[PDB]
C-alpha cells in the first residue's frame, strides 16, 4: 500500500532588513509560513559563527 | 498580548495602513516608520519606551 | 540600467526629500507674513504713479 | 521664520546588536508550516498571500502546485527592501 504525500516541498525563508507582515485567507498562509503573523528582530548577538 | 497579536488598521485619513502583528510597543513602532512613505503622519518613539 | 540598484527604495525617499524640500522653499517666503510662491497670492498690482 | 516650520529627521531607534534581518521567513513562528518544508500529497494550494510592509501593500497569489521557487521569485521584488530565498533540504533511509 503505497503512502499519500509524495510531493516534497522545502522552506521559502526570505529575508527582510525593514518590517514586514504576512498575512492570509485561511490555510493559504499557514502552509507557507504557519503561526507567522508579522515579523522577527532576529535580535543578533548569537550568531554563532 | 495574551496568546495572539493586535491585527488591526490604521485610517490615517484618505488612505488606510493594514499593519499586523502588533505585541509590543517596538512592533507598532516600527511598522509606523516603514510604512511613513504611504501614511502621512511621521512616528517618533523616544528610546526611554 | 533599469534593474542594477535595488535601492530604488532609499532612491524614492531622496526623491520624496527633495519633494519636501521644494514645498518648503515654496514657504518660507513669507516677506511680511504674505509667503509669496504658496500660501494665498491674490495676483495682485503695485502701484506707480 | 514661521512657527512649527520645522524639517522632521527619522534618526534610527538604536543600531545596537539588537538591529539586523526583521525576519522569521517560514515554518519557524509559533508553528510549523503544512506544506512549507514538509512532506505534502496535494502539494502547494491555490490562494494569495498578502504580504504589507514599507507603505506599499502587495496581494501577490500561489497557485496550487508551484514550487517553492515560484513562492521565492512571486514574494521577491515589488515589496521594498525585500530579499527571498529557496532550500529543499531532505533526508532519507531506504529500510524494510
Amino acid at each position: 500500500t503505497a503512502a499519500t504525500t509524495t510531493i516534497v516541498t522545502g522552506y521559502v525563508q526570505l529575508n527582510s532588513p525593514t518590517a514586514y507582515s504576512v498575512s492570509g485567507t485561511g490555510t493559504q498562509a499557514s502552509q507557507v509560513f504557519g503561526n507567522a503573523s508579522a515579523a522577527q528582530k532576529s535580535s543578533v548577538a548569537s550568531v554563532d559563527i | 498580548v495574551t496568546g495572539g497579536s493586535l491585527n488591526f488598521d490604521v485610517t490615517v485619513g484618505s488612505n488606510t495602513v493594514s499593519l499586523a502583528g502588533v505585541t509590543s510597543t517596538q512592533d507598532l513602532a516600527d511598522q509606523l516608520n516603514s510604512n511613513s512613505s504611504k501614511l502621512g503622519i511621521t512616528a517618533s518613539i523616544n528610546d526611554k519606551g | 540600467g533599469s534593474n542594477s540598484d535595488a535601492d530604488r527604495a532609499a532612491l524614492q525617499k531622496e526623491v520624496a526629500a527633495q519633494q519636501a524640500e521644494l514645498t518648503r522653499i515654496s514657504d518660507t517666503t513669507t516677506f511680511g507674513g504674505r509667503k509669496l510662491l504658496d500660501g494665498s497670492f491674490g495676483t495682485t498690482s503695485f502701484q506707480v504713479g | 521664520s514661521n512657527a512649527y516650520e520645522t524639517i522632521d529627521i527619522s534618526l534610527q531607534n538604536a543600531s545596537a546588536s539588537a538591529i539586523g534581518s526583521y525576519q522569521v521567513g517560514s515554518n519557524g513562528a509559533g508553528t510549523v508550516a503544512s506544506v512549507a518544508g514538509t512532506a505534502t500529497a496535494s502539494g502547494i494550494a491555490s490562494g494569495t498571500v498578502n504580504l504589507v510592509g514599507g507603505g506599499q501593500v502587495k496581494n501577490i497569489a500561489i497557485a496550487a502546485g508551484d514550487s517553492a521557487k515560484a513562492i521565492a521569485e512571486k514574494m521577491d521584488g515589488a515589496i521594498p527592501n525585500l530579499s527571498a530565498r529557496a532550500r529543499t533540504v531532505f533526508t532519507a533511509d531506504v529500510s524494510g
